[PDB]
RNA sequence: UAAGGGCAGACGGUGGAUGCCUAGGCUCUCGGAGGCGAAGAAGGACGUGAUAAGCUGCGAAAAGCUGCGGGAAUCGGCACA
RNA sequence: GCGGGGAACUGAAACAUCUCAUUACCCGUAGGAGAAGAAAACAAGUGAUUCCCUCAGUAGUGGCGAGCGAACGGGGAU
RNA sequence: ACUGGAAAGUAUGGCCGAAGAGCAUGAAAGCUGCGUAUCCGACAUAUCCCUGAGUAGCGCGGGACACGAAUCCUGUGUGAAUGGCGGGGCCCAUCCCGUAAGGCUAAAUACUCCCGAGAGACCGAUAGUGAACCAGUACCGUGAGGGAAAGGUGAAAAGAACCUCGAACAGAGGAGUGCAAUAGACCCUGAACCCGUCUGCCUACAAGCGGUAGGAGCGCCAGGUGUGACUGCGUGCCUUUUGCAUAAUGAACCUACGAGUUACUGUUUGUGGCAAGGUUAAUUGUUAGACAAGGAGCCGAAGCGAAAGCGAGUCUUAAAAGGGCGCCAGUCACGAGCAGUAGACGCGAAACCAAGUGAUCU
RNA sequence: UACCGAUGGAGUGAGGGCAUGGGUGCUAAGGUCCAUGUCCGAGAGGAGAAGAAUCCGGACCACCGGCUAAGGUCCCGAAA
RNA sequence: UAUAUCGGUAGGGGAGCAUUCCAGCGACGUAGAAGGGAAAAGGGCGACUUUUUCUGGAGUUUCUGGAAAAGCAAA
C-alpha cells in the first residue's frame, strides 16, 4: 500500500452511533430515551449512592478499621525466580534486570537446588531452611 | 477532570485478592443484649458485597 | 468545516412532488400535502395488490356461472363435476372460454355432463 | 539486500552496498502503516475553529415576551438558537488533534515503509555529491540520468548539504530529507527513493532491528 | 353549450432560494510594545474645497505650510463630476 | 497584578451547618510584568522564591452528608 | 497553429530556475504586469559589652489556612526572657532543627487595547462579529438602555445617438453598443409557495381525507405519453394515551434557519505493538513538524490481617481446615459503547441576588 | 428447542378487555381490588352493516393460479 | 446445498447512502463546470445513482483513506 490505497485492519475502526436522525435508523424520535420522567430530560445526571431516598448502602455499613502510615511493605521475591536469575550466578542480590531501591523479601514458594548467598531486607524461615539445605547462606541487610 | 472518590465508601469498603469487596456486617453497634449469641458473630464476621450491589459500590470506590 | 447539503435536500422533495402530478389542488404540490397524501396512496396500494385477486376470481366465477346456466348447469354443479372428474383448467381459463371460445366451453361442460 | 551504486551520471561505478534486512526485508505492517500515517497528518493539523454559543452572543439577557397572554410561542432571550441570528449550537470548538503512538509501533511503520520500497524495487544507491555554486540545471540531469525525473522522488542526505538543497528546491516533484529524520508518510509519499551511501550507512546504523 | 371549474404540457409573472464569488469576520503563531494627559488627553462641537458637504483629512496658515532624504510623470482624497 | 468590601439563584433530590464562592459585582491602586523570596524552614536527610510534570483524588477534612482536598519526596524550567 | 468575443486553454517547438509563492491581466501564465529567489541601500531621528517590645506568650470573641476550633492573623484585655528564645499537629520530658519582633532583590510565570509579519482538513452575506454596505447607524425608550435590514451590470460604460405610439420614456416596440440587453440600471444564476395566458382531454342527476386498484372513449408522438366515462376499496398526519376519524394537542403555505456536541477522567469492548514486563510526563538536543533523548512516575509481578506482623499461606483459637480469604499475562495505544464533571439533546418559568436609571405620569 | 455463569446497552415500573375463582358494591356499573389464562397494548387479514381486545387467523416481496377457516350460497353481494 | 426462520411500540444489535472539507492516485471543463427546467434508465432492497437535452456562462469530479457546523413535517 501507498497513501493512495490506506486500509486500517479488519475490524479496527467503527462507526459512530448517531440518534434523533429519522425513523429509517432506529434512533430517532425519542432517540433511545423512552417517553417521560427524569431519565428523558437534558441534564438529567444519576446521583452517585441515591437509591430513591432509602438509606444507601455506603450509609446503611460501619466504618472499620485504619490504615498505618509508616507501614513497612515489602517486594515479595520467591526461590522459583532466584534459581532461574542463577542459571543465566552465585551471589543475588543485584535484582535491577525487579525494583527500584525497595525493600526485598525473599519467599519459598519453588525450590532453590543451588549454592548460593543471598543478600535480601528479609527472609522467611522457609526460605532460609531450604537455601541453607540446598547449602546457601542470609545476608539479612 | 479526574473522578472523586466517594469518602464514605472508601472509609467503609476493601478489595480482596480476586477483585471481591470486602465489608462489615451492619447491626452490631448498641442493643446487645436482646440480640442472639451466634447472630452476634455472623454480624462480627467480615461479609462481601452482593453481586446487585457491585458496580453501585464500585463507582463509588471510582470503578476500583 | 460547514455542511449544509441544500441541493440533495431539494432534490429529495423535488423527486417526490414528480410522483404526486394530477393530484387535488394543494395535494399535487404544496409538499407537506402532497407528501402526506403520496404516503396514504401507498398503503392503499399494497391493500389493493392483495385485493386485486379476489376482485378478478369473482369476475371469473361470475361469467362461468352465467356460461354454465346457458348449457344449463349452475356454477357450483359444474365446478363439483370438474372437480370430480379430474379437470384442472382453472377459474381464469374456463371465464376466458365462456367469453370468447363457446364451443371450447361447450365441450368441456359435455364432458361432465354425464 | 545488495544494491549497485551509481555515479552521478547514471553509470554503474562496480561498487555495492548492503542493506539491513531487519529494515529493508521484514513483512510489512500495513495496520502500523496505516496508524502512523493518520497520526503524521494529525499532527499537521492546527485546529483553529469556533463558533459562537449562546453565552457567548451579544444580545442582552432580557425576557423578549412576557410568559403568558401574549397568544404566541413562549420565549426568553434574543440569543436562543431557535431565532433567526442566534446562537450556534454545539459548533466546532479549539482542538488539538495529536495522539499518542508507541514508539515501537513508529518504528514497525518506519522499516514496513522501507521494506516496501525495497521489495517493490523503487530504492536507487547513487554516490554523494557536492555542487560548489547553487544550480537547478545540476540537479535536473542528475535526475534525468538516474531516471527519476517523471514521477516523485524523495532523496535522503547525511548532512545539510546547503548548496544541494538550494538547487532541488525549484524542482516540482522532488523532496530532500536527511537520513535521520526519516518517516513513514515522507517515505511513503514519494515513488522513488534515492539513497546515499552515507545515507544507506546512517539508515542502517539508526534505524536497525 | 361550456357560465365557470379540474388535470397535464408549454410559456410568462412575482419572489429571491441555489450555485459560483468576496478581505468582512473567527481562531491562533511568532516578534515587538505595553500607555495618552496641565507643553491641555480620551472623546466631542463648530468650521475648512471652485461649486451643498455624507464620510475622510485638516484647524482661521484649516483635503493643508517648511526642510532633508527617496523617486521620476502625472497630480488636484472617497460617495460611477 | 495587588488590596478593601462582598451576594444570591444553585447542590445537599426539603433545609438551617456546609455548597455555589474567599465567584459575580462595587471600590482603590501599580508595572512591563506584579506578587513572592534568602529559614525563629521542612522533615525524621534536604537547603531562598516562582512556574510545569508527578506524588494523588492519596493524607486529611466533612449534618464524616453533598462535597472539599494538601504536603514531604522525585523529575524539570530558571 | 487550433477553438474562441477575448488564450494564460490544447497541440508543437524553445528558454530561465538560489526565481514552478502569489495577485492581476477579456478563460487556468515559471518566461505579459506587479512581484518572487538573491544581492545592494540611510541625510536624519529612534532602538539595542551588643542581638530589632506593647513585641513572644496568655484570656475572651472571631478569621484565614485543604480543614466546619496544630501553624498564621487580631477587635478587646493583658504581658516576658536576653546565653536565652521558637518549631517538630494540642500537654510534659529527651532529642533534632532553626535564631522572630528591620529592609531590598533578576530569571523561569500571567496578559493583549496596540504595531509588524505569518497561518488554518475555520465561515462565505438568514453564515461569519450586532456591524463585508449608510453600524452601535436607522428605529425604539424620560433615562439607564435596547438595537436592525442592507454585497454581485458588463472584460471595458462602450450605461441605449436616432425613429414610432403616447401629454409624458409612464411604459413599450425598434435601431445602435456589446460574446450576450430574456446582461438595460431593483441589472450574474433566477427554484418554491403564489399569480396568469394558450393548447389537449374531462365536466352542469351529482354526495364523505380526494387517493388507490381496475377500465372505455378521445388527443398527441411507435409502443410510448396527456386526459379520464364508469366500477371496487378507503374516517389526513403528528403527539399523548388503556384506548383518538375524534368534538384531545399542533400546524396558513413555501424557501431558508432550528435541537446527544466537545474536553477531561474512569469502565467495557473491536483491533493492534511489545511481552515477564509494558509505558513515558514535564522537558532537552539537532534541523526545522520530524528524528533522537528524558524511567521521575504509573500498572503488573503474593496474599492474609483493623493492625503490629507473618507469608502460600494467613486470620480467628489453648488447639484442631472446624470456619473466612487466598495460592494450587500483563501493559501501552487507536476506534467504538456507556458513566461522572462541565449549560451537556433544544426551547420555556414564576422567582432570588448585585450595581445602576427613573417623581417630564402619578 | 435456547435454559443457566459472567460481562456491555436498555426500556418499563398510568395498563385495559374477555373467560374462570373470589372480596367489595345493590349477586348494580363500560365500577373497584386480587388470582389463573388469554388477547389489545405492540397485530395487519376474514365474518358480524359500521365496533381495540367476541368468532376465525399471526402479514419477507410479487402473481389476472389452487385448497380451506369462521361464516355463508334470492338481489344489493362471491357461492344451491 | 438443505432445512428452518423473516408482524412489531419502548428498546438492543448489524450493514449502508448522501453532504462539506483534507491527503494520495486518477480525471473533466468556453468544442461549455456548478446550479436551474424537462426526459429516460438503474439499484438483493433503499438512502440514492447514471445518461440525454434546454437554460447557464466558470469551475468540477472518480476511487482509497481521514475529519465533521454531516440529513427536518410538526417545538
Ligand atoms: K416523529
Ligand atoms: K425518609
Ligand atoms: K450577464
Ligand atoms: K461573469
Ligand atoms: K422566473
Ligand atoms: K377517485
Ligand atoms: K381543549
Ligand atoms: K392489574
Ligand atoms: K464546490
Ligand atoms: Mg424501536
Ligand atoms: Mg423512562
Ligand atoms: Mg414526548
Ligand atoms: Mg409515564
Ligand atoms: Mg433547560
Ligand atoms: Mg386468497
Ligand atoms: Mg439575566
Ligand atoms: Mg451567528
Ligand atoms: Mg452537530
Ligand atoms: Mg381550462
Ligand atoms: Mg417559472
Ligand atoms: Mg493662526
Ligand atoms: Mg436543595
Ligand atoms: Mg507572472
Ligand atoms: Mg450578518
Ligand atoms: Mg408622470
Ligand atoms: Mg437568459
Ligand atoms: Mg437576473
Ligand atoms: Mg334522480
Ligand atoms: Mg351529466
Ligand atoms: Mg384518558
Ligand atoms: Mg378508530
Ligand atoms: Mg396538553
Ligand atoms: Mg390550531
Ligand atoms: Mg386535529
Ligand atoms: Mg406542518
Ligand atoms: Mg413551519
Ligand atoms: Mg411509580
Ligand atoms: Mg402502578
Ligand atoms: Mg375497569
Ligand atoms: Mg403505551
Ligand atoms: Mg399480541
Ligand atoms: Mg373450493
Ligand atoms: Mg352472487
Ligand atoms: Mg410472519
Ligand atoms: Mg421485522
Ligand atoms: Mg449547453
Ligand atoms: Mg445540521
Ligand atoms: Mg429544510
Ligand atoms: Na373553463
Ligand atoms: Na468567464
Ligand atoms: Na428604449
Ligand atoms: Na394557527
Ligand atoms: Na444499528
Amino acid at each position: 500500500m501507498n497513501l493512495s490505497s490506506l486500509k486500517p485492519a479488519e475490524g479496527a475502526v467503527k462507526s459512530r452511533k448517531r440518534i434523533g436522525r429519522g425513523p429509517g435508523s432506529g434512533l430517532g424520535g425519542t432517540s433511545t430515551r423512552g417517553h417521560k420522567g427524569a431519565k428523558s430530560r437534558s441534564g438529567y445526571s444519576k446521583k452517585i449512592g441515591f437509591e430513591g431516598g432509602q438509606m444507601p448502602i455506603q450509609r446503611r455499613l460501619p466504618k472499620f478499621g485504619f490504615k498505618n502510615i509508616n507501614r513497612v511493605e515489602y517486594k515479595p521475591i520467591n526461590l522459583s525466580v532466584l534459581q532461574t536469575l542463577s542459571e543465566a550466578s552465585v551471589e543475588d542480590l543485584i535484582a535491577a534486570g525487579v525494583s527500584r531501591n525497595s525493600l526485598v523479601k525473599i519467599l519459598a514458594n519453588g525450590t532453590v537446588t543451588t549454592a548460593l548467598t543471598v543478600e535480601a531486607h528479609a527472609f522467611s524461615k522457609t526460605a532460609e531452611e531450604a537455601i541453607v539445605r540446598a547449602g546457601g547462606s542470609v545476608v539479612k541487610l | 477532570p479526574k473522578l472523586k472518590t466517594n469518602s464514605g465508601a472508601k472509609k467503609r469498603f476493601a478489595l480482596t485478592g480476586t477483585g471481591k469487596i470486602k465489608r462489615k456486617h451492619a447491626f452490631k453497634s448498641h442493643i446487645l443484649t436482646k440480640k442472639t449469641k451466634k447472630q452476634k458473630r455472623n454480624l462480627t464476621y467480615f461479609s462481601t458485597v452482593h453481586k446487585v450491589d457491585e458496580n453501585a459500590v464500585k463507582q463509588l470506590l471510582c470503578l476500583r | 468545516p460547514r455542511s449544509v447539503n441544500h441541493v440533495a435536500s431539494r432534490a429529495k422533495r423535488k423527486r417526490i412532488l414528480k410522483l404526486t402530478r394530477g393530484y387535488f389542488g394543494a395535494r399535487k404540490n404544496v409538499w407537506t400535502v402532497a407528501k402526506n397524501t403520496w404516503e396514504k396512496g401507498l398503503t392503499y396500494a399494497y391493500r389493493d395488490r392483495k385485493s386485486k385477486k379476489r376482485n378478478f376470481r369473482a369476475l371469473w366465477i361470475q361469467r362461468i356461472n352465467a356460461a354454465a346456466r346457458l348449457e344449463g348447469m349452475s356454477y357450483s354443479r359444474l365446478m363439483g363435476a370438474l372437480h370430480a372428474n379430474g379437470i384442472e383448467i382453472n377459474r381464469k381459463v374456463l371465464a376466458d372460454l365462456a367469453m370468447n371460445h363457446p364451443e371450447a366451453f361447450r365441450a368441456i361442460v359435455a364432458k361432465v355432463k354425464n | 539486500m545488495e544494491l549497485s551504486v551509481y555515479n552521478i551520471k547514471g553509470e554503474d561505478t562496480g561498487k555495492k552496498v548492503v542493506l539491513d534486512d531487519s529494515i529493508f526485508a521484514i513483512e510489512p505492517n500495513d495496520h502500523a502503516i496505516y496508524l502512523d500515517v493518520k497520526q503524521y497528518m494529525a499532527n499537521q493539523r492546527q485546529g483553529t475553529h469556533k463558533a459562537k454559543e449562546r453565552s457567548e452572543l451579544s444580545g442582552s439577557t432580557r425576557k423578549l415576551i412576557r410568559q403568558k397572554g401574549s397568544g404566541g410561542a413562549r420565549r426568553g432571550d434574543i440569543n436562543s438558537p431557535l431565532l433567526s441570528g442566534g446562537a450556534r449550537v454545539f459548533g466546532p470548538r479549539p482542538r488539538n488533534y495529536s495522539f499518542k503512538l508507541n514508539k515501537k509501533l513508529k518504528a514497525l511503520a518506519r522499516r514496513s515503509a522501507l521494506s516496501y520500497k525495497a521489495k517493490n524495487n523503487e530504492i536507487i544507491v547513487v554516490e554523494d555529491f557536492n555542487f560548489d555554486a547553487p544550480k537547478t540545471k545540476a540537479f535536473k540531469a542528475i535526475s534525468a540520468a538516474l531516471k527519476v525525473g517523471e514521477k516523485k522522488v524523495l532523496y535522503v542526505l547525511p548532512e545539510v548539504n546547503k548548496n544541494v538543497y538550494l538547487s532541488a528546491r525549484n524542482l516540482p516533484n522532488t523532496n530532500l530529507i536527511l537520513a535521520n529524520l526519516i518517516n513513514t508518510y515522507t517515505v511513503l509519499a514519494s515513488k522513488n527513493l534515492v539513497l546515499t551511501e552515507r545515507s544507506v550507512a546512517v539508515v542502517n546504523e539508526l534505524f536497525k532491528a
